[PDB]
C-alpha cells in the first residue's frame, strides 16, 4: 500500500544517502495522523538528524573560521564568513521549524503509547536545542525554554511508563543532560541528570530487553561518556 | 569546541 | 576584489562540505574568461567532483539494490527502484551538461597555457565517461565517442607540451585507461596505456618537479593499481 | 562492481 511503498522510498532514500528526499517520504508517513512503528519513528528520527546534522557541523567549521579571523583581525573576510554563516543559521531555523511543526500537527496527537510520547516530547526537545545551539539573546531564551518544557514533559511519561533501562528513557536523559551543560551551561544539573540517569539503570539491570540491549549499552556508555568530559 | 555526546 | 572574493567563497564552502554553493562560487569566475590559477583549476574540480560523485555512489548504491530484487522478482519494489535510479540519472546529466557548457563557452577558450589546455580537456574526457558510465545503447555511443575525442586532444597536447611526470599528464592517462576499461570493455588498451604512462615517467624520474612529486607518486601508484586489478 | 581507480 501507500504507506509500506513511503518506507520503501525512506530505506532507498537511506541507502543512497539521499537524506532529503528520506524526510519527505517520513513526513508524507507521519502526515497520515497514525501511530508510526517501532521501525518508521527511527527511519523519521535518522532522516531528520542526518539534514540537520549536516548543518551543524557546516556552522560549527564556519565558526571555527570566524575565530580565526578574528584573532588576524582581517575584516574583508570576517563579513563574508559572517553572511555565510547568517545562510546556516537560516536553514536551521527552517529544518527545526518543519520537524517541530510535524510533532505538533501530527505526531504527538496521534501518539498512544508510552514509548511514542516519550520518543516524540524528547524530539521535541532536541529540535529546541539546536535553535537554541547557535541562537543569542531573546532566542536563546525562547528556544532554551521550548526545549526544557518538552524535555520535562518527556520525562515525566518516561519515569512512570518506561523502565530506567529502556533506551528512549537512556537517550532522552542523554540528551536532556546535554541540554543543561551547552544549554542552561550548568554542570552541576547536567552531572547530577546523567549520574542518576545510568544508577537507575545500574540498579535495574533486570529490566535489559533483549530487543534493546546493546542499544541501551550504548547509551550509558554515552552517559559516562559526558560525565568523563564534565568532571 | 564540544565537550559532550548526544544520541546518533 | 570580486575574484578573489569568489576564490574565498570557494574554500568557505568547501571546509563547510557545502559543494553545491563550492560549483557557484568557481562557476562565476569561470563565466570571467579569464586563465584560471592552478588554485582556481583545482577548487573548480573538487567542487565538480564532489557534486557528481554523490550522485555516482547513489546510482551505484540504487543499481545494487535492483540486482537484489531482480534476484529476489519483487517487481512492486523494482517500479520504484527503477524510477529513483532515473531521478538519479536525470540529475547525473545536468550536472555534467553544466561542467560540460563552462568548459565548452568559457574555460577550453581562455586556455592558453600547455598545463590549462590538457586538464580542460582532461575534464571534459571525464564529464562525458560519466555521461557513458550509466548510459545505454545510442546514448552510450555518443557520450563515449564525445570522451574519447575529448581525451585524444588532452593526449596530443600532454605528449608535445608536459614531461611523462606531470601530475596532469599521469592524471590524463589513469583515466583514460579507466575510460578504454570501463567504457570501451578493451582490457588491452586500457593496460598498455596505463603501462606505457608509468613506464614514460619512470624513464625520466628527473623531471619530477618539487612541487608536485608527491601528486605523481601517488598517480604511479594508481596506475600500478590498475593494472593489478585489471591483469 | 567497479574494478578501476580515476583520479579523487
Ligand atoms: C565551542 O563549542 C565553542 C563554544 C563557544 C564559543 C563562543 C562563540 C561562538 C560563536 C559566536 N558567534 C557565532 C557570534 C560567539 C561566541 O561567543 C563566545 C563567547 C565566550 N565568552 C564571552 C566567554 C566564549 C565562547 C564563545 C566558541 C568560539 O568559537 O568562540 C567555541
Ligand atoms: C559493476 O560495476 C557492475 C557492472 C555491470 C553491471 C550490469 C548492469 C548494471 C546496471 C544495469 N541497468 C541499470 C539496467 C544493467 C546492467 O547490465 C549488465 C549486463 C551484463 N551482461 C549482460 C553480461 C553484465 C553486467 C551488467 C552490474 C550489475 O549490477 O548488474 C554491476
Amino acid at each position: 500500500d501507500d504507506r509500506e511503498d513511503l518506507v520503501y522510498q525512506a530505506k532507498l532514500a537511506e541507502q543512497a544517502e539521499r537524506y532529503d528526499e528520506m524526510v519527505e517520504s517520513m513526513k508524507k508517513v507521519a502526515g497520515m495522523d497514525v501511530e508510526l512503528t517501532v521501525e518508521e519513528r527511527n527511519l523519521l528520527s535518522v532522516a531528520y538528524k542526518n539534514v540537520i546534522g549536516a548543518r551543524r557541523a557546516s556552522w560549527r567549521i564556519i565558526s571555527s573560521i570566524e575565530q580565526k579571523e578574528e584573532n588576524k583581525g582581517g575584516e574583508d573576510k570576517l563579513k563574508m564568513i559572517r553572511e555565510y554563516r547568517q545562510m546556516v543559521e537560516t536553514e536551521l531555523k527552517l529544518i527545526c521549524c518543519d520537524i517541530l511543526d510535524v510533532l505538533d500537527k501530527h505526531l504527538i496527537p496521534a501518539a498512544n503509547t508510552g514509548e511514542s510520547k516519550v520518543f516524540y516530547y524528547k524530539m521535541k526537545g532536541d529540535y529546541h536545542r539546536y535553535l537554541a545551539e547557535f541562537a543569542t539573546g531573546n532566542d536563546r531564551k525562547e528556544a532554551a525554554e521550548n526545549s526544557l518544557v518538552a524535555y520535562k514533559a518527556a520525562s515525566d511519561i518516561a519515569m512512570t511508563e518506561l523502565p530506567p533501562t529502556h533506551p528512549i528513557r537512556l537517550g532522552l536523559a542523554l540528551n536532556f543532560s546535554v541540554f543543561y551543560y551547552e544549554i542552561l551551561n550548568s554542570p552541576d544539573r547536567a552531572c547530577r541528570l546523567a549520574k542518576a540517569a545510568f544508577d537507575d539503570a545500574i540498579a535495574e539491570l533486570d529490566t535489559l530487553s533483549e530487543e534493546s540491549y546493546k542499544d541501551s549499552t550504548l547509551i550509558m556508555q554515552l552517559l559516562r561518556d559526558n560525565l568523563t568530559l564534565w568532571t | 569546541r564540544r565537550r559532550a555526546v548526544s544520541m546518533d
